């Protein structure tokens, strides 16, 4: 299903693509995994404990 | 042991932040260290205007809300940072905007200058939903680059992180041409999405002259 | 006991592991160097895997 | 709000009472940053009550462990509501669902 | 304003008379990588000079052929032809003759002297003479060309890889550099080894003076 929903979005089905380093312009070797991820931020903030 | 130049062959205009430029001809391994000089460059450099200072006549500090107004002064500061303006004349200006009456209040609604034009007279401001509720406030924009916050530079003064970067998605890609009667000939093609206040052939002439003004250093010994 | 105490681990093994794996048929397959500075050259260049 | 989910966001956002829940049909007559005021249906009416509800609104109050607890309205001027209708989200809570 | 920092300190150290170490400092933040990446592409593959590109050798047939009399193969005596370095003044292509007879080394000085080919460095070794009796003779072709041009790609004649560009290593490196209240800044080495046909700091004269020069209808 996860596969159907990216083929409706014309997305390739294995969930990697191709990227290239911002530094040098060159591109790397393997196909890498990218997508979007749900991430939080905590209450142990390093200004509170220096 | 000589080498073509190239030149700009075409300008492709897509929308009012949308563009396209084409350099004509390359030899062989140009075109990847030109893309690459000029998209580092152009993302970093380019000079612009923002929103520094806020005023409203009423308020005391950012915290707080105002009678007949939808949303809090935190969140009318957050919209007045995406607005996008042109400066000719100099670089500091003061705006005033003033309304009244139910309805939302935008862009459109700000004092016409001569020498300070609004590219998206659409952008919306705030709401008000009262018929005797007014707003009245004064705008400072400067010019400059790069990103300051505030927190690193009386009773009333508001003041907002200013990003000056007019520039916002960067692309280039290399092609094979057909110049004369060769067939190692290349083409070069960049794309770039701005936000609407810079013109794509000054923005590239910029990028090229900062380039060769940085080289002067390595020719010299 | 008498083993040492610094040893890399995780990223640095796996790159030092990837740049000394061997292929078959790859880009470049058969030519004869100088020496180190030109199989540097020749994969920096691009013409050698 | 997450892009991806299960489907509890909405009850435990709604069970915390954080937000401010309608107790009575009707439609939004004055909203502001502070106050919203609702016009309350014929239906659910007393013989004797004006048929006006009042809702004041949490402004920037600290909790705890020293965060923020602030409110704010996502109904328009105009609109109608049932009651159980979501009138206004309070912390990590975007249209009635628990965000973090 | 559109000022930006321009470097003041310029170190250079001279390990070898063809081996340099080059420091400079202060950047802006990015400028290094900016720099230094387009400077070493035009120096690895844009570079031009003389080299060697094809052999014909009388006795030999094909590049796995025997020959007696010398102690090394045909293999080695392609490779050593691969790294001479030789100057041309004033022509495009040339042909050069070797002859030698005896037993002992057999060096670059034995080239027979031309007017408009300099040899770099004269104790070279190519061949290897076991026996009194046997020689060995030789013509070589010397062209001009761009970066490095396999043998594969080109396709009683053998042919050899050719090294155009005198260019032998090139390396650098971005460290931090901290301008008074400004400690967010690039510090940029380069590391440089040539052939000896040129000084490395001429070389980067030219790749910096090329890649000037190839940008010159943009800027205004």
């Amino acid at each position: 299903e996860i596969k159907e929903l990216l083929k409706l979005g014309d997305l390739p089905t294995s969930g990697q693509i191709r990227l290239y380093d911002g530094r040098t312009g060159e591109q790397f070797e393997r196909p890498v995994t990218v997508g979007y991820m749900y991430m939080l931020k905590l209450n142990h903030l390093v200004d509170d404990k220096m | 042991t000589e080498f073509l130049k190239p030149r700009l062959v075409d300008i492709e205009q897509v929308s009012s932040t949308h563009a396209k430029v084409t350099l004509e001809p390359l030899e062989r391994g140009f075109g990847h260290t030109l893309g690459n000089a000029l998209r580092r460059i152009l993302l970093s450099s380019m000079p612009g205007c923002a929103v520094t200072e806020v005023e409203i006549d009423g308020v005391l500090h950012e915290y707080s809300t105002k009678e007949g107004v939808q949303e809090d002064i935190l969140e009318i500061l957050l919209n007045l940072k995406g607005l996008a303006v042109r400066v000719q004349g100099k670089d500091e200006v003061i705006l005033t905007l003033n309304k009244s009456g139910i309805g939302p209040v935008t862009a459109a609604d700000i004092t016409h200058d001569g020498d300070v034009e609004i590219v998206k007279p659409q952008h919306v401001i705030c709401h008000l939903t009262d018929e005797n509720a007014s707003i009245s406030m004064r705008i400072k924009v400067q010019r400059g680059r790069g990103y300051v916050p505030a927190s690193t530079r009386p009773i009333g003064r508001l003041l907002v992180d200013a990003c000056y970067s007019p520039v916002e998605r960067i692309a280039y890609n290399v092609e094979a041409a057909r110049v004369e009667q060769r067939t190692d000939l290349d083409k070069l093609v960049i794309e770039m999405e701005t936000n609407g206040t810079i013109d794509p052939e000054e923005a590239i002439r910029r990028a090229a002259t900062i380039l060769a003004e940085q080289l002067e250093a390595f020719v010299d010994l | 006991n008498g083993e040492p105490i610094i040893v890399p681990s995780q990223d640095v093994v796996l790159g030092l592991y990837y740049m000394t794996r061997d292929c078959v048929n790859a880009k470049g397959e058969g030519m004869v160097l100088t020496g180190p500075k030109e199989a540097e050259r020749l994969y920096r260049s691009g013409l050698a895997s | 709000k997450p892009l991806v989910g299960t489907g509890m966001e909405r009850a435990v956002a709604v069970d915390s009472g954080v937000t401010a829940v309608a107790k009575r049909g009707g439609v939004v007559q004055y909203v502001d940053a502070s106050r919203i005021v609702i016009k309350v249906n014929e239906d659910e009416m007393y013989p004797g009550e004006a048929g006006i509800d009042i809702y004041n609104l949490t402004k920037y109050t600290r909790s705890n462990q020293n965060t923020c607890i602030n409110q704010m309205p996502c109904v328009s001027l105009g609109e109608p509501v049932e009651r159980g209708d979501v009138l206004a989200d309070g912390p990590s809570t975007d249209l009635g669902e628990l965000a973090l």
